[PDB]
């Protein structure tokens, strides 16, 4: 006769991840490559977003 | 070219109010500190008032506080010095000067007076 007995599938081997480029970035050069630096008392307070 | 043009000074009867006019060339006054320093022959250099670069803080020497007040309009780049109720001690060669800016971030109690204009004299004459 006939006997439904087994189930088969094909499994993957590798993965791929994608993202929409890196077009916008956080400008941090101005912090390290600053023209002049802030005093001891009081300070520049730069908010990053 | 950086320069300060001063106008409006002249002979003032005591008790009469006069408003100076000054223009700036070569920069934007809204970024720099500005000094009013009168000079009298036979006397020492005298400081009247200053206007902050951002305009937040305005200070006057004890001989001009409340009686002489400074105003700015940066849109047209003009500074008006008010001389209300002139007294005889106000007779001096008044000058306008320019100072440092936010461009070089500097500590409090700012420093200035790197360039100044030709200056205009007011003479409190009877």
């Amino acid at each position: 006769g006939i006997y439904q007995t087994s189930n088969f599938r094909v499994q993957p081997t590798e993965s791929i991840v994608r993202f929409p480029n890196i077009t916008n970035l956080c400008p941090f050069d101005e912090v390290f490559n600053a023209t002049r630096f802030a005093s001891v008392y009081a300070w520049n307070r730069k908010r990053i977003s | 070219q950086v320069q300060l043009v001063e106008s409006g000074g002249g002979v003032v009867q005591p008790g009469r109010s006069l408003r100076l006019s000054c223009a700036a060339s070569g920069f934007t006054l809204s970024s720099y500190g500005m000094h009013w320093v009168r000079q009298a022959p036979g006397k020492g250099l005298e400081w009247v008032a200053v206007i902050s670069y951002d305009g937040s803080n305005k200070y006057y020497v004890d001989s001009v506080k409340g009686r002489f007040t400074i105003s700015r309009d940066n849109s047209k780049n003009t500074l008006y010095l008010q001389m209300n109720s002139l007294r005889a001690e106000d007779t001096a060669v008044y000058y306008c000067a320019r100072g440092w800016a936010y461009w070089e971030l500097l500590p409090d109690y700012y420093y200035g007076m790197d360039v100044w204009g030709q200056g205009t004299t007011v003479t409190v004459s009877s």
